[PDB]
DNA sequence: CTGCAGGGTTTTTGTTCCAGTCTGTAGCACTGTGTAAGACAGGCCAGATC
DNA sequence: GATCTGGCCTGTCTTACACAGTGCTACAGACTGGAACAAAAACCCTGCAG
């Protein structure tokens, strides 16, 4: 929330441990352990029925977007990089976040639990557009730091 | 060619004379003054009529002693 | 009159910095075990000055820069 | 006490009133000609100082020998600008540390090939000398080329 | 009554080695792979000359 | 219209300047358990001291 890199964490980190007595913030690597459990890739689910040519893994990350461009020159080159996430499992995230307030929702309607499993219904809204010509550092010469399109969705 | 000649020339004399060389290296100023590189970046006013003013206090303020004996903290 | 530039009055951070060094410049007089009241007119501090410049940063009056400090 | 070290050469020279750089005086401490440090390399008093650099500047100004151009140049030991900020005699460290890097760089490059063989290598020799040596660097010691050489390249 | 050299005490304080187990921190790779001024030697050539 | 020359070209040589800082990760560096140790710290306690 602060744009705080790891090299500053660090720093500060020994910096007021050091300081007074204590341990007030955590060091990186426990805290990037612990932070493994919020990004997509982590939680079990399941789809009924399966979906349709879908991969049936659960556990990947952060994929290439290229989807295996078979790399041959002779083809349309395979150069524009990318990176997203298998969609379904980014979704599972953002649900499995907001399933505190869904479930102190139910508590606030009284709804019943063993009765509210199944019918339940999630309207996603998306957008997608592009930033021009980014401006970047140390790039006198051309490095394709221009153009970038970020598609996403609430 | 210049520090050849005064390294086959004249080490010896300064050595014996001033105590030590290296000892005064401007390797320090010139090596630190990517401070002022990131510093410009980060914690700019911005406007040239204040960004000097305000880099300088910011990087005096990271030179002194004191704050470096703070932040060693017991080691 | 087209140049920015700042700066100290030179002996004003001259005494910043020995005002700074007070702390450790009373402990090593304390180490060397020496009188601390009196003995107290004569010392000597050797400090370098240094002066190098930086050329071409991106200006937000050319790009350059000259900057100069001592230790 | 002031002592005047941390400074490139050009900006010693600049600033001492001094012909920057490759001039025929090189030695910001001995008046020594370019070409005689080379039969001979060891023996050098040192002699620049602030006040008599000041003393020459002012035998240059007035001239009171009446000498043309070039003697005029020597007498003086070629210190035609008035110098305006103290100096310290001495050089700095990291910069030694460069020069003979670029230098030793260089001397590689050009071992590569023959020269004591071949008096007057081309250009195009001096590039594939060069992509030779980068080659040899990189597939031991696991080096890369840079434009120009930090103190890191260097050690 | 005084001065010290050296008994005892119990107390630190360290002392030994082999399994960890956490850590900070010093490795990794990773862009770019060309510039700017000024001095000197030699060829040489515009150009006045007699 | 040759002649010689000041000066201008070009090629080469020397000193300068950006190349941090950012995430990953492996390693060595730190922590402990019984045995047993020696080495000093400070009171108490005694002698050999006048
Ligand atoms: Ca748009
Ligand atoms: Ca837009
Ligand atoms: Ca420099
Ligand atoms: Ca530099
Ligand atoms: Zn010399």
């Amino acid at each position: 929330n602060t744009f705080l890199s790891c090299s500053q964490y660090h720093k500060m980190y020994r910096t007021v441990k050091a300081t007074s007595g204590r341990q007030i913030f955590q060091p990186l690597h426990t805290l990037r352990n612990a932070e493994k459990e919020l990004l997509p890739g982590f939680h079990q689910f399941e789809w009924q029925p399966a979906l349709k040519n879908v991969s049936t893994s659960w556990d990947v990350g952060i994929i290439d977007g290229l989807s295996g461009w078979t790399v041959s020159v002779d083809d349309v080159p395979a150069d524009t990089i990318s990176r997203r996430f298998r969609y379904d499992v980014a979704l599972v995230s953002a649900l499995k976040d907001l399933e505190e307030d869904i479930m102190e929702g139910l508590r606030e309607r009284a709804l019943d639990d063993s009765m509210c499993t199944s019918g339940f219904t999630v309207v996603v809204k998306e957008s997608c557009d592009g930033m021009g010509d980014v401006s970047e550092k140390h790039g006198s010469g051309p490095a394709v730091p221009e153009k970038a399109v970020r598609f996403s969705f609430t | 060619t210049n520090y050849l000649h005064k390294t086959l020339a004249h080490v010896p004399e300064i050595v014996e004379r001033d105590g030590s060389i290296g000892a005064w290296a401007s390797e320090g100023n010139e090596s630190g003054n990517k401070l002022f590189r990131r510093f410009r970046k980060m914690n700019a006013r911005q406007s040239k009529t204040f960004e000097l003013e305000d880099i300088l206090k910011h990087h005096w303020l990271y030179t002194s002693k004191y704050l470096q004996k703070f932040m060693e903290a017991h080691k | 009159a087209d140049t920015i530039s700042r700066r100290f009055r030179y002996d004003v951070a001259l005494v910043s910095a020995l005002k700074d060094l007070e702390e450790d410049i009373m402990e090593g007089l304390r180490e060397r075990a020496l009188d601390d009241s009196m003995c107290t007119s004569g010392f000597t501090v050797v400090v370098k000055e240094s002066c190098d410049g930086m050329g071409d940063v991106s200006e937000k009056v050319p790009e350059k820069a000259v900057r100069f400090s001592f230790t | 006490f002031f002592r005047g070290t941390g400074y490139d050469e050009k900006m010693v020279r600049e600033m001492e009133g001094l012909e920057a750089s490759g001039s025929t005086y090189i030695c910001t401490l001995c008046d020594s000609t370019r070409a005689e440090a080379s039969q001979n390399m060891v023996l050098h008093s040192i002699t620049r100082s602030h006040d008599e650099n000041l003393e020459r500047y002012e035998i240059w100004r007035k001239n009171p020998f009446s000498e043309s151009a070039d003697e005029l140049r020597d007498r003086v030991k070629g210190v035609s600008a008035k110098p305006f900020m103290e100096t310290q005699p001495t050089l700095d460290a990291l910069h030694c540390d460069i020069g003979n890097a670029t230098e030793f760089y260089k001397i590689f490059q050009d071992e590569i090939g023959e020269v004591y063989q071949k008096p007057n290598p081309s250009r195009e020799e001096r590039r594939r000398w060069r992509s030779t040596l980068d080659k040899q660097l990189r597939k031991k010691m696991k080096l890369k080329p840079v434009m120009r050489m930090n103190g890191n390249y260097a050690r």
